[PDB]
């Protein structure tokens, strides 16, 4: 079943934002919870994915 | 010196058209004060109509006063039909404009304009 | 190379500063007078004079087509360096 | 004090509601309107910010002046502005609405809609991009966020 | 006279009038039309504001770009007053409240703040200072408003001896609290005589007091051309408005007769023709519609 | 002269010259000039009494059939005593061709309206009334179409200034948009751009 | 070389008449339209997450103006007034003089960003790449006069955005 | 008596004389966007006058650029290089897609079908990315100039135009699935705004307003400009003169624009993009900074501008709204003496009064939709 | 020279016609 892969991608988004705290952090600051490869970080703390 | 007329063959027909336009504006001023809910009186609007007619009172060319009657009829059509707003009717009354210096001495005081 | 008037207002690289009795300082009250503190007249004086072995040198400002139109500078005066009219880089014949 | 904290939290609440439920009335005057239509288009999608597409003028919260304001339409602009209920805001969009723009020296053009209505946000460009207009709307939301209505009421 | 403050232009919006005005209380009823009439000349107008900046938005179309400078101020902060007046060549005081609040009584609004503005404007080198008292200001008045406003007039006169003090009687206009008070009261009729003055007459008088060098040190009384009894005035207001928030101090001031001061100059000595009520009461009271004129004395 | 030069169309030039001769000899009562430009456009310069007979000819003649009025235009040339140059651009879909009919008037002589020939003219000459002040006689509803309602003057006249004479602003005292004499914070900067060297010797005017 | 939209005569046999009657009574094309709307319901939307995601741009993009420098700190503008001559809005106002080392430099370089039509004729008229129309489009202001840029603002925009402007010019100058 | 409704302030004032549901008289008051564009053109050079044409029909920017450029190039007696002409036809048909998306989707939005607006404006956003990649601006490109185009295509742009064009016909298909066979859309368009062929010719109509009435006229076929005689496409012809056949003509013109764009992508030639007369088009920046003649010509073209020989042309194109014309009069100087702008929407909105007689008030917004009216070009 | 050009064989075929795919049962079958 491919719905289980969808639920596992959601759970690994929760795991990839460093747990539920970072998940809710990016959910409420970003309105977006998808994970990406960290391309970089500037001298201010802006992270680029 | 032989030119093509617009409406009037001479100045008498031209004065007839001026006179009918003045009659129509005189009849229209109370309705204009009412439906635009202006803050002026009917006497003040009729004085403004008389001022606008007397401003052009020096013209002796029948074609020029024919065009003045045509433009006055256009302004009246824009007034009777509600095409003007209240602002366009009140632009004849330069109310926010400060009074210009009239004599030599006050024009000397304020600036360089003759 | 910014400096400061006795009013406390910064003087621009043009030399603009309002007078003390000028009312137009009130536009900076509670706000700031934006000046650029990288004065181009001081930065081009920091560049060293290029010693070349030719009588006539060419300058395009560097970068080829990214610079300025290529001009030719005579270096026959030994009293004065040869200054580019576009970029302000200056040249000296080494003999 | 206790009442200062209460009016601070109530200011934060009403500013949250007003900036997260901005309803715009867009004056679609000229080319800028097209770009406003791209800020409602699915790429930028103003509706996900709470910014509804084409609110009616008597229930709108911000007037977006998007286009050239001519002399023949400036009383209609002022009339629609006067019919907007408070709190009303005005975003000036693009060079002709901001200062006259390409038609600044024209006999028939108002040199900026700030001669007619008070303007909160000036969005520059000819046209500004839909992303730049969305930037200006989010800057208007930040301007609403730091309003101090009940704190100034409590201090007066 | 500095070169940037020499007058230029034809007196329009982009012109330079040479007037650099700090208008305290510009966000109110008189300040609205004063900043209007200053900004249409091309004056530099400094608006110190206490309120939300939203509530200053209507002052922004009134002048050319950079001709209205908004800045925060506090009435109990002399640093903000000095920050607002130190570039101006005229300071107008329009600070007032019809009611006393929790933080500001009539002594704060009418004595403390005007004396602070006048003292700081004196020690900042401001040439002209205009203060707005009330016509019925008296030490032995029955209302706390008029008592504190007479005390504040005295203190403004003694700390800025060249101040132009202006006595308006009862100012009517679109945003007044005189005809709009009577039209929304739906208190009674007594032997009170009033001559209300129109707001554009008051504004023209203030700006002619800016331009007249003879208005320094004077006390003007801005009154309307027609004195009315209170009863038939209120009946005229209910007749024009097509009709069949208050405090007891406001009731004491409505039942206070507008005194006659012939020794003080008025609007005619500043070149202002006082507009009668019957020309402008329809313009005020057209909003209240869902006429034989009042009898003068 | 191959790559950068526009190629000349001699066939269309010859055809439009023959048709210009045709129009000039069918209608000698009104046709004053006939010219064909080097980019092959035909201009029939007529007397203003023949606005209706020429345009009805070109609309209805079987060898013309200029059924479409593409554009109607005035040009202000103040050095002429008939300063306004009324320009009709006509399209024949049958013969795939365009023609230009030009006439003239001053400020006071009315031009006969061509709404009875082309109803398309109804707004265009109305625009010519608004922008230039040319009165069109026997027009159905002649009034302004583009300027503001109380607008004084005709803006596309070359003695009318670029910014006008009045400008609008909202005045809060009268609660109304008001018109005032125009003051610009920055004057329009007039550029004198013309080189003092002759550009085109083929267009040299003969001297005094 | 031409085609006739809507010149189909419908078939009048009982098959096609019954097809059209079934379409009329059973609302077939309406269910087709509902199917197309339902099909977009299950598509990923085109919405990017502004401000965290940005609309794609090119290095040619005409945004906020900037005055540039040489790689020595010397400003590129030699006051030739080509940009204000070509400026279709007359948004540019230039005054100049020789400065203290005799260099031809501006004392006034104003761009009214509310007159400006953002067409980039100034950067293509500029012989030394001094004025550029950079990549910034997020510079909305709360007041009209904050968009009346003087030379100090434009030089600070150059010093602010030069790391991006030089790389955009590097990507595009061979097309110019 | 009969009712008079003043539908106040694109933006339009309408004075309706209604007799119940029916429309007796429709008087469109315009000038709400009259900006005096063509008086401003007289005080500017030809290059300076070019960006005013972006802002007339502001959903058809590069087409109006092309019409003005063709007028100036006709008066200059010069021709653009072939690659410039192919770029102009490519972006003119991209522009035609932009305008017909705007036309069809806002005409559906004003009737009540709000969803294909949102579906097609993402495709419109991708074409604005094409404008931005070729010129730097999403809408007012100032790209098609007298002499050719301003700048050559960036590398990889034609591949992305191919990737757009390969998928755009499915977008037209789902628009046409939403509207064309829909009985509600047919009830709002089929008997609405019927124009006869003779009245459409007499009222100065052009474009789809002629072709919906069956008139076989298209200026890309009959009076062809840059390389439109080298591309193969069909001209959709209506049969009933109504809103619905004009809708179908605009949809099929989007189809044929995709066809032309495929032919332009396959037949794009190499070479320069400006005319190689440096007294007309500015030289390249590398030779401007190296050659004396090139620097002089750069200086004079960007300050004085090129002198145009004296004369008057009427140059028209098949813009997506119809015949877009410029009557351009040069006095010999580097500034236009006169520039009359013929817009299709002017005569179309003049014909609105005949088109709306005998219809309902809800039909008038459909007729103002089927006349593709942008008031920038209507009012100038 | 290097210029934005089509590839060597040109681009692939681009669909441009109406494709309304004619789905559904017959009118006989739907009653
Ligand atoms: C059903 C769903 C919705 C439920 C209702 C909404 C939930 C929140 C209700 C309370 C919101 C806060 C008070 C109303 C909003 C006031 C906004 C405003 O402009 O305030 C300034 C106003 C006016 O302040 P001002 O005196 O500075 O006025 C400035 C305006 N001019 C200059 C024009 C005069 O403040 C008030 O009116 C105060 C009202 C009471 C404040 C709250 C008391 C406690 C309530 C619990
Ligand atoms: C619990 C669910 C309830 C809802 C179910 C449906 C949900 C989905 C609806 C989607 C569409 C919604 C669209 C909104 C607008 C609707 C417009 C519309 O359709 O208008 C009505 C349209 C109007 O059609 P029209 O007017 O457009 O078509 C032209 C018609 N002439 C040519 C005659 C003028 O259709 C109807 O009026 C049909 C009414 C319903 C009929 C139902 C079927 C009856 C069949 C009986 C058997 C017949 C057998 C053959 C005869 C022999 C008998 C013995
Ligand atoms: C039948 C069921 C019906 C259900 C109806 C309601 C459905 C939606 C329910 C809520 C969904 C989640 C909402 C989350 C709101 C945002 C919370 C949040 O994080 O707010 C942050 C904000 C600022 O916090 P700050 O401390 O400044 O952050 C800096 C951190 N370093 O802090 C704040 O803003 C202050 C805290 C605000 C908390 C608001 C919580 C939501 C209230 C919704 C009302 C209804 C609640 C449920 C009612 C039914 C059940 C009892
Ligand atoms: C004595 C102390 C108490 C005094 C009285 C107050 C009672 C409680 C009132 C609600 C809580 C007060 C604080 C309100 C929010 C303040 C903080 C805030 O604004 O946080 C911002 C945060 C979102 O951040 P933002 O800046 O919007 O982000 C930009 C987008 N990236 O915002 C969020 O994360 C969401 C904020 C949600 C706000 C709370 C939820 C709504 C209000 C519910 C109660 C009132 C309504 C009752 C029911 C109405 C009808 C349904
Ligand atoms: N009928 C009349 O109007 C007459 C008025 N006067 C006097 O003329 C003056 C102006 O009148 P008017 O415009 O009608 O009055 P308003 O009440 O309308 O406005 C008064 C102004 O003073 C400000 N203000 C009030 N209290 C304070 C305070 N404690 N600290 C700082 N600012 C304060 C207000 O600002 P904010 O909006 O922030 O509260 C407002 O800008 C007053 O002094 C009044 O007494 C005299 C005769 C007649
Ligand atoms: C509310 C405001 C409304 C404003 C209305 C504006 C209307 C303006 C219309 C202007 C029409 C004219 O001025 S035409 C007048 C020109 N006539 C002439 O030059 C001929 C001289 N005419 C006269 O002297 C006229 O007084 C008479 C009555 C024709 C003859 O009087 P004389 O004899 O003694
Ligand atoms: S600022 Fe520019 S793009 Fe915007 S409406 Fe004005 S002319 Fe059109
Ligand atoms: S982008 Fe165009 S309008 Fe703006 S400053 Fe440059 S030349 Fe002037
Ligand atoms: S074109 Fe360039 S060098 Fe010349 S004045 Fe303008 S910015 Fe300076
Ligand atoms: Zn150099």
């Amino acid at each position: 079943m491919e719905l289980l892969q969808v639920l596992k991608r959601g759970l690994q988004q929760v795991s990839g934002h460093g747990g539920l705290r970072g998940y809710l952090r990016v959910l409420f600051r970003a309105n977006d919870v998808r994970v990406g490869t960290l391309v970089g970080e500037d001298k201010y703390g802006n992270k680029y994915y | 010196t032989s030119v093509k007329p617009i409406f009037s063959r001479d100045m008498n027909e031209a004065k007839r058209r001026v006179r009918e336009l003045y009659r129509a504006w005189y009849r229209e001023v109370p309705n204009t004060v009412h439906l635009f809910q202006l803050d002026i009186s009917v006497k003040q609007g009729r004085d403004k109509v008389r001022e606008m007619f007397k401003k052009n009172a020096h013209v002796t060319d029948p074609r020029v006063v024919d065009l003045l009657v045509i433009k006055g009829k256009m302004e009246l059509e824009e007034t009777i039909n509600v095409w003007k707003q209240r602002t366009h009717v009140m632009r004849f009354f330069h109310e926010t404009e400060a009074p210009r210096p009239k004599d030599f001495l006050s024009k000397f005081y304020v600036g360089h304009d003759p | 190379g910014v400096r400061t008037s006795p009013t406390g207002e910064k003087v621009t690289h043009t030399g603009q500063v309002y007078d003390d009795e000028d009312y137009r300082r009130v536009r900076f009250v509670g706000r700031q007078k934006e000046v650029n503190e990288n004065f181009a007249i001081d930065l081009i004086a920091e560049q060293p004079v290029s010693q070349v072995g030719s009588r006539v040198i060419s300058c395009d400002g560097g970068g080829g087509a990214l610079g300025h139109p290529r001009v030719y500078i005579n270096l026959d005066k030994e009293t004065k360096t040869g200054t580019c009219g576009y970029c302000g880089l200056q040249f000296r014949q080494q003999h | 004090s206790r009442g200062e904290y209460v009016v601070a939290k109530l200011d934060d609440l009403i500013n949250w509601a007003r900036r997260s439920s901005l309803w715009p009335m867009t004056f679609g005057l000229a080319c800028c309107a097209v770009e406003m239509m791209h800020m409602a288009a699915p790429r930028y999608d103003m509706d996900r910010f709470g910014v509804v597409f084409r609110a009616s003028p008597r229930q709108s919260d911000v007037m977006i002046v998007a286009g050239t304001l001519t002399n023949k339409m400036a009383p209609a602009l002022r009339k629609v502005y006067d019919q907007m209920p408070e709190p009303r805001y005005v975003v000036s969009m693009g060079s002709c609405a901001n200062g006259g723009g390409y038609y600044h020296y024209s006999y028939s053009v108002v040199r900026g809609c700030d001669r007619i209505v008070p303007v909160d946000i000036y969005v520059p460009g000819c046209p500004p991009t839909a992303e730049a207009l969305l930037y200006g709307i989010l800057q208007l939301q930040k301007k609403i966020k730091r309003e101090k209505r009940l704190r100034i009421w409590y201090r007066r | 006279l500095h070169h940037a403050v020499i007058p230029h232009g034809k007196g329009g919006r982009s012109s330079v009038s040479g007037i650099v005005a700090t208008v305290f209380g510009a966000t109110g009823f008189l300040g609205r039309y004063l900043v209007n009439h200053l900004g249409r000349m091309g004056s530099q107008v400094i608006v110190p504001y206490r309120c939300e900046p939203y509530d200053t938005m209507h002052l922004r179309p009134m002048g050319d770009l950079g001709q209205i400078i908004f800045m925060d101020w506090n009435g109990r902060d002399k640093d903000s007053i000095r920050r607002a007046v130190e570039h101006s060549n005229v300071v107008i005081n329009l600070v007032g409240r019809e009611w006393e609040t929790k933080n500001f009584d009539f002594e704060d609004v009418f004595v403390k703040i005007p004396q602070a503005i006048a003292q700081v404007s004196k020690e900042a080198g401001v040439e002209k200072f205009i203060h707005i008292s009330h016509l019925n200001a008296d030490i032995k008045s029955s209302s706390k408003y008029l008592r504190n406003k007479a005390v504040g007039e005295k203190e403004v006169r003694e700390t800025f001896p060249e101040a132009t003090i202006i006595k308006p009687a009862d100012i009517f206009g679109r945003e007044d609290r005189f005809l709009n008070y009577f039209a929304n009261i739906r208190s009674l009729g007594k032997k009170t005589v009033k001559q209300p003055v129109y707001i554009v007459d008051v504004t023209k008088g203030i700006i002619n007091a800016i331009k007249d060098p003879d208005a320094r040190g004077k006390t003007f009384a801005f009154v309307g051309p027609n004195r009315y009894l209170l009863f038939d005035l209120v009946q005229y207001v209910f007749a024009v408005a097509h009709r069949p928030w208050t405090t007891r101090d406001k009731v004491e001031r409505i039942h206070t007769t507008d005194r006659t001061l012939p020794h003080l100059p008025g609007l005619e000595d500043l070149g202002v023709q006082a507009t009668p009520l019957e020309l402008k009461a329809i313009e005020v009271l057209r909003r209240h519609r869902t006429v034989q004129p009042a009898k003068t004395v | 002269t191959r790559p950068t030069v526009r190629p000349r169309n001699d066939v269309a030039h010859k055809q439009l010259s023959a048709f210009g001769e045709y129009v000039a000899e069918i209608l000698p009562k009104y046709v004053q000039q006939v010219q064909v430009s080097c980019f092959s456009e035909l201009e029939i310069c007529i007397h203003p009494d023949g606005v209706i007979p020429v345009l009805t000819f070109l609309r209805d003649h079987s060898n013309a059939q200029f059924k479409s009025l593409a554009d109607l235009t005035a040009v202000d040339i103040p050095t002429r005593q008939n300063r306004f140059e009324i320009v009709y651009n006509l399209l024949s879909l049958r013969f795939n061709s365009r023609i230009r009919v030009k006439t003239y008037t001053d400020e006071l002589t009315p031009v006969e309206s061509s709404v009875s020939v082309y109803k398309a003219a109804n707004w265009y000459e109305r625009e010519i009334w608004d922008m230039f002040g040319v009165f069109f006689a026997n027009h159905p509803d002649l009034r302004r179409i583009l300027t503001d309602y109380g607008f004084e003057g005709h803006p596309f006249r070359k003695d009318f200034p670029l910014s006008g004479y009045v400008e609008l602003r909202y005045d809060d005292e009268v609660k109304r948009v008001v018109a005032e004499p125009v003051e610009l914070a920055q004057e329009f900067r007039k550029f004198d751009l013309n080189s003092p060297w002759e550009a085109f010797p083929a267009y040299r005017q003969p001297p005094e | 070389t031409y085609k006739y939209v809507n010149l189909r005569e419908p078939s009048m046999d009982m098959k096609s008449v019954t097809d059209r009657a079934a379409q009329t009574l059973l609302w077939t094309e309406l269910i087709r339209g509902l199917g197309m709307t339902l099909s977009y319901l299950f598509r990923e939307p085109a919405t990017i997450n502004y401000p965290f995601e940005k609309g794609p741009l090119s290095p040619r993009f005409r945004g906020e103006h900037a005055l540039r420098r040489y790689p020595s700190g010397e400003e590129r503008c030699i006051a030739c007034k080509l940009c204000e001559a070509v400026c279709p809005a007359q948004a540019i106002t230039i005054e100049a003089e020789p400065r203290a080392d005799g260099s031809r430099r501006t004392t006034r370089y104003d761009i009214d960003m509310t007159k400006c039509i953002y067409c980039g004729f100034c950067q293509e008229a500029c012989p030394v790449d001094a004025i550029v129309e950079g990549p910034n489009f997020e510079f909305s202001t709360e007041t009209h006069e904050e968009l009346l840029y003087n030379k100090e603002k434009l030089l600070n925009n150059g010093d602010k955005w030069e790391a991006e402007i030089a790389a955009n010019i590097q990507a595009d100058y061979l097309y110019r | 008596s009969n009712l008079t409704l003043n539908f106040g302030p694109g933006v339009l004032r309408l004075v309706m004389e209604l007799s119940g549901e029916m429309v007796r008289k429709c008087d469109p008051h315009i000038g709400l966007l009259h900006r005096g564009t063509e008086k401003l053109i007289e005080y500017k050079t030809y290059l300076q006058a070019l960006p005013y044409f972006d802002r007339l029909d502001y959903v058809s920017m590069m087409c109006n650029e092309q019409a003005y450029s063709l007028a100036v190039e006709k008066l200059l007696n010069i021709q653009p290089p072939p690659r410039a002409q192919w770029i102009r036809v490519l972006f003119g048909e991209i522009t035609r897609l932009l305008n017909h998306i705007m036309a069809v989707t806002t005409h559906a939005l004003d009737i009540g079908a709000m969803t294909p607006f949102f579906w097609m404006f993402e495709e419109r956003e991708k074409m604005f990315e094409f404008y931005e990649r070729v010129s730097g601006a999403r809408m007012h490109a100032a790209y098609v100039r007298p002499g050719g185009v301003h700048q050559d295509l960036p590398l990889g742009l034609m591949d992305d135009i191919y990737e757009f064009s390969k998928n755009f016909s499915l977008r037209i298909d789902e628009l046409e699935e939403m509207l064309t066979n829909n009985r509600i859309w047919r009830n709002r368009t089929v008997d609405i705004g019927v124009v006869t062929a003779e009245d459409a010719l007499n009222y100065g109509f052009s474009g789809v307003m002629l072709r919906g009435s069956g008139i076989q006229w298209d200026l890309r076929k009959t009076q062809p400009y840059d390389v439109y005689d080298q591309v193969e496409f069909d001209v959709p012809i209506g049969s009933r003169g109504d809103c619905y056949d004009r809708y179908l003509c605009r949809v099929e013109e989007m189809r044929q624009s995709i066809r032309i764009i495929s032919q332009c992508l396959n037949k794009m030639p190499p070479g320069e993009i400006k005319v190689d007369d440096a007294k007309v088009s500015p030289p390249k920046r590398a030779e401007m900074k190296t050659s004396m003649e090139s620097l002089i010509h750069h200086f004079k073209l960007y300050t004085e501008g090129y002198q145009v020989p004296p004369g008057a042309t009427y140059t028209a194109i098949e813009a997506p709204k119809g015949e877009f014309g410029v009557y351009l009069v040069s006095d010999g100087s580097s500034r236009p003496y006169r520039c009359k702008i013929k817009a299709p929407g002017f005569a179309h909105l003049a014909g609105l009064d005949k088109m709306s007689k005998g219809h309902m008030l809800a039909d008038v917004v459909a007729i103002i939709g089927t006349q593709d009216i942008v008031f920038g070009e209507v009012d100038r | 020279v290097k210029q934005d050009m089509p590839p060597v064989g040109g681009y692939g075929p681009i669909d441009y016609k109406r494709n309304l795919p004619r789905r559904g049962l017959s009118g006989y079958s739907m009653f």
